């Protein structure tokens, strides 16, 4: 480790510029997994909606989908809201 | 090249054929084409010599154009149809534009004349690869759409192929060159029933594939290039020369020997499809391979040419490579005709 | 009244870029302890009209060994583009909203390097043809980090779209997100304008004549307007990509008030590195972006992408 | 195929003029192919030479076609059989000796009408019983 | 006249190519097909191929032809041609533009050309397509897919550009 | 088959049949060689766009990424015979004769 | 493919992208995806021999739909009467066909 | 600062795009009603016009199935003026 | 029409602004393709504003790092491998 | 190919709405809230259907009750609601970040004299259980009669008879 951090301060004073891309690149392809953001991304992202939600039939038993676009039932996005 | 950097553009020539052959969508067909092709110029260009280069610049020249032309039948196809999956051509002058742009980055019809040159301007090693693995590729392709390609055109390329090819070896003396010619020689032969039937292209594909392999790469242990010096190598070492005559033999389809297989089981089928003067014209000039198969044995085994004084220094010597598969490739290339209903397997 | 309007964004960066010499020369003599031109009118006020009567009746001697058609082309669409820059540029109200302004935007950019290339080698000089060599290469090479810069840079903003750089610079500006690629961006444009120390276009003491090559009179008038009009450009695209600015829809007059003074003062900082620092060497300047600036721009467009993911601050534009 | 009905479409023994005229078009045809690869493997002297070049392999093609469709028809008339294979052997080799004629050679004149000959009679044959030669995938 | 805006572009599309393919000075020769790129976006953009014809305009038109333009810098002969230079060239460029001179004329009369394709030589508009797009933009959604359905062709250009870059130095090696 | 269609692969024909043409230049042909591509991806690209084949606006950008490609090796190829022979003209590039 | 692997793996390479009746990017329909449904359901199972002769009606339907070619000689033909028409000064254009 | 204003935006979008969708019903009546009009004024025009043209029966389908197809609109628009045909087709493309 | 209007109107000018003054009166080739590759990977992720706002950019995320990656890969082998030092 | 039969000009004089797009778009989340009894199963009928000339018995109703919301706010807040539509247009984008005080007059309006509460966010995007009386269609697409599949290969296998019988190979 006494050589690894020499080493690596060893890189700094010859050169400043790449070990600083490398720090970079290195925490920029690490922290997406280390993420409590990154799902709501994807949540947002399918959230905003580009096509008409497309009604389907009432045939009776729907439990979840609403009547009215002001029904309580369905998915709510609140949490985007105070986010 | 370093040896690592070598084994990768290798890989990828490996990886840009495999490609071809696991690809459903015409683009990816095309897609391992291009980097086939964008790896092989530099394992041409082994030795930088100016004949290497001359080389590697008709290779590229006459296969560029060809996945050009191969992208224009696409997109025809494409303009027709609306589907790239890898299935008959539903557009005549799209397939009638495929054939000729496959077969020219093959070489067949008048197309074929970049592989004479080619072949002996690149080292003995790359003549390999471009002979014995830039054969799959595009008869992958020809495998696949052979369900409706016009009769007509497919057989006179396949005729012009084996005339052209057999005709030219006889007054050729590089070995490279004589390599070439009677590569554009069965390359018609396995692919003048490709219309017909598809199992037995590919049977003349893996038997043409190990004799030609087996008798290129074994050229190699000999370290010769030319029809003298070739004969040399009786003194040296004459149980190469001996090995060589039998690869020779077989390589023209004298039976027993196992060159025999694709010739026979061609007439087979093109019997079998009502097509009888096809095949007794394409057994014809197969007589013309056999010629200058029989004067390469002429020179190098049968009778001994004479030898050179600093040569018994070689003797002393022994050789380094370890040939590669070479011995067990000769077995089952000149012996491997009792074991015909393999033919099944492939299928 | 299209026509009026196209006259009316003309017409005033031509009688800004002549006038643009005047305090170029001006305000580099007074950071050398020198007046700059003050003999000819008010101030100098009149030496822009001077040289843009000067130039125009010196008479263009066409070189022995040339074409005459790229000796005459190769200014031409050297300026025209210049002009074409500020098409899309959002002032409030951009003239023409190409939702891929910056694409377009860049396109130009890269046409500018052709300019260089028939310009060197149709004066058939050793001058030319080596002037031009370095002079294309360089903008070529840097042209490389412009891409990658912006990819990062709209990124946050959304897509392409010029119009929309007012929406998402609206509170803070997009230098204080992105201040290391302000540095990379604003220098990289200095051998792109053809400007301070990365002056090997050119070569004022030692090459004579670079990108502009001997083309003189008629050919060297758009030759200079052709890298000072776009001087003018890349001072405004960089005045609209980080230090934006605010814009009411009841009055277009405060953006445009900002947006104009910025310019002015990034075009004086152009100003202010021309004749201040020494003059790079091409081997370092090739040196400089392939070992330097390209493996830090690989890393923080790498940081730029993810980081919208990171904290789900993906743009609306689409 | 075009000029492959043009000729067969004609009846054997008859209308001679235009089975002569057909067989001087599949002799020209086959001239320009020739004469074309001909000037484009090998680069001929300035354009008048080329022409010269291409001129000669038009003209032995032609020619061997023109006297083939000629005598191969009245043969027919004249023996008042038209079936028979020698019908087209007896003009089918004189072509031989039409390209003899234009190459100054008594021994390739003989040897091209020992060849022409039977691959004309061939072609006979080829007509009558069905044979085929690039037949359709059947089997 | 503007009606007429994708049929004159692609006209002056066929110019260029004649131009740049007989062959003259290879700089001029990049010039002629540089035109037909600048002419090539046109029918891209006016078929709403915004980003595909942009696209064109930055890399090839503004990127590799510029190397061509570099490469006929130091490697050139050195007595660079013209059209006049030579007469081959010269017969060339006639027999190219009077060919689709002579291809229009027989467009604009029946429209009923069958060479090799069965064509119509009616407007070029008719074969658009009407339906709004919503606010997707269409082309720029189709190719910003490269990375959510890419899948496979991602790998493929990134390992062929790199392998791209393997073959380059190891050729330009001198041995 | 409209007329914008035509115009294009026709400049394809035109395109390929100066590509084999060779002229005293080897950048001439790679020039024409150039064209092909171009034509392919105007080609490629109406259809795309007109039928809406969302998914395979792919291609023309995939085209142009390898067919380049080429153009980077080919190039270089021009540039090492020009090392050597010092000139692109092609009629020297005969050196494989035998 | 000549070696499906594909199949045997399940991992979907390029089959994504084979037809434009396959998912598309926030469900953009293809032009033709009406007649693709029809045409690739009406073969399937079939082979590559039978569906040639059996889904023709599908097939020229569809292949009418990518480039439409008959009926712009539908179209040609309109206008080369109606130009005809009013060349000679028989039938007058209605004012709908204008402001 | 900036991740809080895209969000803002990204709500922004929302509530944009959620009256596109209410307001989508509208517009697929009245195109739908704009677009079949003009068909009904194509036949309309095709009855007068083509009489005497031996077999040219008003109306006859292209496409062999009975299933309705996006009209062309190279006959939707087509028959009409030269102007509103260049308004039409390059006209979003070239408004800008 | 403003489009080509713009470029015909900015022609004409630049076109009489030389007329009114003209009447009245191996490593240098080898950077250059490194360019050509670098510029042609550009190309690659440019449409990546677009592809972040998918509705999966996991694999967006993912894959985009592998062409910078790669870009940065194919700089590193011309940067050791002498290669990017110009030839002397 | 037959016939293609489309319905007449009687049917197409609807009531047209005569407003612009800002109007339009001033209203929207009120109108899409108090009018989605017409524009649901009619457009259900646009993609069940799959044909326009199907579903014009629908396209006229959507334009009918727009009627009636519209001319509800004519007899209310509408001076508040024609200084919010005005303001709207002076944006480029017709975006209502920049007009949220006349957002509010309009809300405050329409609350207490009508009742029509402003829909929440996401709201108007969700999938609706619509009820409608006609059936429905048996092939949307009309697609014709299936080719029946060849016969499925089955059975035990059995060893080839006499082996490979290829030339005189046996066993
Ligand atoms: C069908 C039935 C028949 C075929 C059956 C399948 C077997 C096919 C091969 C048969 C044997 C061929 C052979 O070697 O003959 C001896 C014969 C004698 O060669 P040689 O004189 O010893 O010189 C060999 C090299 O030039 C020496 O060059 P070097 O000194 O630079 O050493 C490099 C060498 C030695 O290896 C290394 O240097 C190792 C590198 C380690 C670092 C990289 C690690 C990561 C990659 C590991 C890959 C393993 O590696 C390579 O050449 C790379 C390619 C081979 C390994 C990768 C294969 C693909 C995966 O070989 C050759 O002439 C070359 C053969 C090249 C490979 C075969 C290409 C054609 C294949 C056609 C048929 C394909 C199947 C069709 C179905
Ligand atoms: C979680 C955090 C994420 C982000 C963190 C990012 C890292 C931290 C910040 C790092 C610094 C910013 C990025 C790097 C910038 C420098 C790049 C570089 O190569 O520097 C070394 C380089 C010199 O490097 P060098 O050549 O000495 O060494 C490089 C390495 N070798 C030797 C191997 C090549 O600096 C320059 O080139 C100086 C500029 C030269 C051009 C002349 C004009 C300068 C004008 C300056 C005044 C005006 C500034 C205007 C700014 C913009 C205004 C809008
Ligand atoms: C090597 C690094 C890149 C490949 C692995 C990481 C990315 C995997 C991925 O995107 O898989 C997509 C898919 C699996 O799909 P998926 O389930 O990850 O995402 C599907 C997304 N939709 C529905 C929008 C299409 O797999 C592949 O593309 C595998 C390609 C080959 C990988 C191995 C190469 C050697
Ligand atoms: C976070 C955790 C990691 C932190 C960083 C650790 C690694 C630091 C690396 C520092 C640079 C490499 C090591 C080194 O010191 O190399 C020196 C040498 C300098 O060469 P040069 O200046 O040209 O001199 C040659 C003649 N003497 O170096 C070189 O010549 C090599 C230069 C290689 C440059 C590659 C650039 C690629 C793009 C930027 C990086 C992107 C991210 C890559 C993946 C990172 C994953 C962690
Ligand atoms: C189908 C048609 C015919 C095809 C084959 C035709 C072959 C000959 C054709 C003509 C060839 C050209 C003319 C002759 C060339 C001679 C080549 C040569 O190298 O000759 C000299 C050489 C000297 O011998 P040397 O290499 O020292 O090896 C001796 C054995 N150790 O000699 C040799 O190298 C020869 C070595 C021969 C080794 C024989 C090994 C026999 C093994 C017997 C195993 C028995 C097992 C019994 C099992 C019983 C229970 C089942
Ligand atoms: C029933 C229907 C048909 C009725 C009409 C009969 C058939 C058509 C006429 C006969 C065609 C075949 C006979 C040969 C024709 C071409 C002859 C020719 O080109 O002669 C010129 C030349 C010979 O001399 P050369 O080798 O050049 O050497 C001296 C150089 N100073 O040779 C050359 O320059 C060319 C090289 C030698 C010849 C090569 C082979 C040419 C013929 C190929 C087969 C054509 C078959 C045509 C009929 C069937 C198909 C329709
Ligand atoms: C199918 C076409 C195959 C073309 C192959 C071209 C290369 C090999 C043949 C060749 O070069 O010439 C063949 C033929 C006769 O050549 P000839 O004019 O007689 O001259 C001989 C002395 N140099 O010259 C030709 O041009 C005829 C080629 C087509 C023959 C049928």
């Amino acid at each position: 480790a006494g050589r690894i951090a020499s080493f690596l301060k060893n890189a700094w004073a010859k050169e400043p510029v790449l070990v600083a891309s490398f720090a970079i690149g290195g925490l920029a392809i690490i922290l997406p997994s280390l993420s409590p953001y990154t799902n709501y991304a994807i949540r947002i992202n399918r959230a905003t909606p580009y096509n008409y939600p497309v009604p389907l039939r009432d045939d009776g038993n729907m439990p979840d989908v609403p009547s009215h676009p002001q029904d309580p039932q369905g998915p709510s996005l609140e949490w985007l809201k105070n986010l | 090249m370093n040896p690592i950097i070598y084994t990768t553009l290798i890989m990828t020539v490996m990886s840009g054929t495999m490609l071809v052959m696991i690809s459903s969508h015409w683009l990816l067909i095309w897609i391992g084409f291009e980097m086939n092709l964008l790896a092989m110029i530099p394992v041409l260009m082994k030795n930088f010599n100016p004949r290497a280069t001359e080389a590697a610049t008709k290779y590229f020249l006459t296969q560029a154009t060809a996945s050009m032309m191969l992208m224009m039948a696409i997109i025809i196809n494409l303009l027709y149809s609306g589907q790239w999956t890898i299935t008959k051509m539903f557009n005549p002058v799209a397939m009638t534009m495929m054939t000729m742009a496959l077969a020219m980055k093959l070489g067949l019809s008048p197309f074929h004349f970049w592989v004479p040159e080619v072949t002996q301007g690149i080292s003995l090693q790359a003549g390999l690869l471009l002979l014995t693995w830039q054969k799959l590729a595009p008869l992958s392709v020809l495998c696949q759409i052979s369900q409706s390609i016009n009769p007509n055109l497919m057989l006179t390329m396949a005729m012009l192929s084996i005339l052209i090819g057999g005709w030219g070896g006889l007054n050729q003396t590089q070995l490279r060159k004589i390599m070439a010619y009677s590569s554009i020689a069965h390359m018609g032969w396995m692919t003048a029933v490709l219309p017909y039937n598809t199992t037995m292209t590919i049977l003349n594909l893996l038997i043409y594939i190990t004799m030609t392999l087996a008798m290129f790469m074994l050229l190699i242990h000999s370290s010769a290039t030319t029809t003298l010096s070739l004969s040399h190598t009786w003194n040296k070492m004459p149980v190469i020369t001996s090995l060589m005559m039998v690869t020779l033999l077989s390589m023209g389809g004298l039976p027993p020997l196992s060159g025999f297989m694709p010739k026979w089981m061609i007439i087979q089928e093109m019997t079998k499809n009502e097509s009888i003067i096809m095949p007794t014209l394409m057994a014809m000039t197969a007589l013309l391979n056999l010629y200058f198969y029989m004067r390469l044995a002429y020179s190098s085994s049968l009778t001994m040419f004479p030898s050179t004084n600093n040569m018994k220094m070689k003797w002393q010597f022994e050789h380094t490579k370890q040939m590669k598969l070479l011995p067990t490739m000769i077995v089952l290339s000149t012996l491997v005709l009792p074991m015909t209903p393999a033919l099944s397997s492939l299928n | 009244m299209f026509m009026i309007n196209i006259l009316s964004l003309i017409i005033p960066i031509l009688l800004a870029v002549a006038f643009l010499t005047l305090v170029e020369r001006k305000v580099l003599g007074y950071m050398q302890l020198r007046k700059g031109p003050n003999v000819v009118g008010p101030y100098g006020l009149l030496q822009p009209i001077a040289d843009a009567l000067k130039l125009v009746t010196k008479e263009p001697l066409r070189p022995g060994t040339s074409s005459i058609s790229m000796f005459i082309i190769a200014p031409i669409l050297g300026l025209s583009l210049a002009l074409t820059m500020w098409v899309p540029l959002p002032m409030p109200y951009p003239l023409i909203n190409m939702n891929l302004g910056v694409l377009f935007m860049l396109a130009m950019s890269s046409l500018a390097v052709y300019s260089i290339l028939w310009s060197g080698w149709a004066s058939n000089s050793k001058y030319a043809l080596i002037g031009a060599l370095r002079a294309v290469a360089q903008t070529i090479s840097y042209e490389v980090t412009l891409a990658i810069i912006l990819l990062s840079v709209l990124l946050m903003n959304g897509s392409y779209t010029l119009s929309t750089l007012i929406t998402t610079q609206e509170h803070i500006w997009m230098i204080f997100t992105s201040w290391p690629l302000a540095m990379m961006w604003f220098i990289s444009t200095l051998a792109e304008t053809n400007r301070a120390p990365f002056d090997l276009t050119e070569g004022e003491s030692e090459l004579v004549s670079g990108f502009n090559v001997e083309y003189a009179a008629g050919p060297f008038a758009m030759f200079f307007m052709a890298e000072y009009a776009n001087i003018i450009m890349m001072n405004a695209f960089t005045a609209i990509l980080f230090l934006g600015a605010s814009h009411d829809p009841h009055t277009p007059e405060l953006y445009t008030i900002n947006f104009v003074l910025k310019t002015l003062a990034l075009t004086i900082t152009f100003l202010w590195i021309r004749a201040s620092y020494p003059r790079f060497r091409y081997d370092q300047l090739m040196h400089l972006l392939w070992k330097s600036f390209l493996p830090l721009t690989l890393a923080l467009c790498m940081w730029h992408i993810s980081l919208p993911i990171m904290t789900a601050s993906i743009p609306p534009q689409s | 195929k075009t000029l492959l009905h043009k000729y067969s479409d004609i009846p054997e023994g008859t209308e001679c003029h235009r089975k002569a005229y057909a067989s001087t078009s599949i002799g020209g045809a086959t001239g320009l192919i020739v004469s074309a690869y001909s000037i484009a493997l090998k680069p001929p002297a300035s354009f008048l030479e080329g022409v010269a070049r291409t001129g000669r392999y038009t003209f032995t093609s032609a020619a061997i076609g023109a006297i083939f469709g000629l005598t191969s028809c009245i043969s027919a008339q004249v023996r008042e059989k038209p079936d028979d294979p020698l019908n087209y052997f007896i003009g089918g080799c004189a072509g031989g000796l039409t390209l003899g004629a234009r190459t100054r050679s008594y021994g390739i004149g003989a040897a091209a009408c020992a060849y022409m000959g039977l691959t004309a009679a061939l072609v006979k044959m080829g007509q009558l019983e069905g044979w085929q030669v690039f037949a359709e995938p059947k089997v | 006249m503007t009606m007429y805006i994708a049929f004159i572009l692609s006209t002056i599309f066929v110019i260029g190519f004649v131009g740049f393919s007989s062959k003259p000075s290879p700089i001029y020769g990049g010039l002629g097909l540089i035109v037909s790129g600048g002419v090539g976006c046109g029918i891209v953009l006016n078929f709403g191929g915004s980003f595909l014809g942009l696209m064109v305009f930055l890399i090839y038109l503004g990127g590799m032809l510029v190397v061509f333009g570099y490469t006929t810098a130091m490697a050139t002969e050195m007595y660079p041609e013209v059209w006049v230079s030579n007469k081959t060239v010269f017969g060339a460029f006639v027999s190219g533009l009077m060919m689709e001179f002579c291809m229009v004329y027989y467009a604009l009369k029946e429209e009923e050309v069958e060479i090799i394709f069965k064509f119509n030589g009616l407007g070029d508009w008719v074969i658009y397509d009407t339906g709004d797009s919503g606010f997707f933009s269409e082309e720029a959604m189709g190719i910003a897919a490269l990375y959510s359905y890419g899948t496979w062709l991602v790998i493929v250009t990134g390992w062929s550009l790199l392998i791209g870059v393997v073959v380059i130095m190891e050729i330009t090696r001198g041995n | 088959m409209p007329l914008v269609y035509m115009n294009i692969i026709m400049a394809f024909a035109i395109a390929l049949a100066g590509l084999l043409m060779y002229r005293s230049h080897l950048m001439s042909s790679l020039l024409c060689l150039e064209g092909m591509m171009l034509s392919l991806f105007i080609m490629s690209t109406l259809i795309i766009l007109n039928t809406h084949f969302t998914l395979a606006n792919m291609m023309p950008i995939i085209l142009l990424v390898f067919a380049a490609c080429e153009a980077a090796l080919g190039l270089s190829l021009l540039v090492m015979v020009s090392n050597t022979y010092g000139t692109d003209y092609v009629q020297n590039l005969n050196l494989l004769q035998c | 493919p000549f070696f499906d692997v594909q199949k045997r793996l399940g991992l979907d390479l390029d089959r994504w992208m084979t037809i434009q009746s396959a998912e598309q990017p926030h469900k953009i329909p293809g032009r033709c995806h009406a007649f693709e449904k029809e045409w690739i359901e009406c073969a399937h199972g079939i082979g590559g021999i039978r569906a040639e002769k059996e889904c023709k009606i599908e097939f020229d339907d569809f292949v009418e739909c990518l480039l439409r070619q008959k009926t712009m000689k539908r179209l040609s033909a309109i206008k080369r009467q109606r130009d005809k028409l009013i060349k000679e000064g028989k039938y007058t254009p209605p004012p709908h066909h204008l402001g | 600062s900036m991740m809080k204003w895209n969000r803002e935006r990204r709500r922004l979008q929302i509530e944009d795009f959620e009256a596109r969708i209410a307001l989508m019903p509208l517009f697929q009546a009245e195109k739908d009603r704009r677009v079949l009009q003009m068909l009904r004024e194509n036949l309309e025009e095709e009855a007068i016009i083509m009489k005497d043209v031996p077999d040219w029966k008003v109306g006859e389908s292209v496409f062999h199935t009975t299933r309705w197809v996006t009209p062309m609109m190279g006959e939707l628009y087509g028959l009409r003026t030269n102007e509103e045909i260049l308004s039409a087709t390059y006209g979003f493309i070239w408004y800008t | 029409m403003n489009i080509m209007l713009t470029l015909l109107t900015n022609v004409t000018l630049a076109s009489l602004l030389v007329l009114i003054a003209f009447w009245l009166p191996m490593k240098f080739f080898l950077v250059a393709i490194t360019f050509l590759l670098f510029d042609l990977e550009i190309a690659l992720l440019l449409p990546l504003p677009w592809a972040s706002q998918t509705n999966n950019l996991k694999t967006m995320l993912t894959m985009a790092l592998f062409l910078l990656i790669l870009l940065a890969a194919s700089l590193a082998y011309e940067w050791t491998q002498k290669g990017l030092e110009w030839a002397e | 190919p037959g016939i293609v039969e489309l319905p007449t000009l009687e049917d197409l004089k609807v009531q047209e709405v005569k407003v612009s797009s800002s109007v339009l778009k001033a209203a929207a989340h009120h109108y899409g809230a108090q009018c989605d009894k017409p524009n649901k199963e009619f457009m259900l009928c646009r993609w069940e259907e799959k044909d326009p000339r199907r579903c014009l018995e629908e396209g006229k109703l959507v334009n009918q009750c727009a009627l009636d919301f519209f001319r509800q706010i004519k007899r209310h807040c509408a001076e508040p609601f024609t200084e919010y539509w005005t303001c709207i247009d002076y944006s480029g984008l017709q975006l209502f970040r920049h007009c949220r005080k006349q957002q509010a007059k309009f809300d405050e309006c329409v609350l207490d004299k009508l009742g029509w509460v402003r829909p929440d966010l996401g709201e108007l995007s969700k999938v609706t259980k619509v009820k409608t009386d006609r059936p429905l269609p048996e092939n949307p697409y009309h697609s014709r009669a299936r080719p029946e599949p060849n016969p499925e290969a089955e059975g035990d296998l059995k060893p080839a008879k006499h082996g490979s019988r290829l030339f005189f190979w046996t066993m």
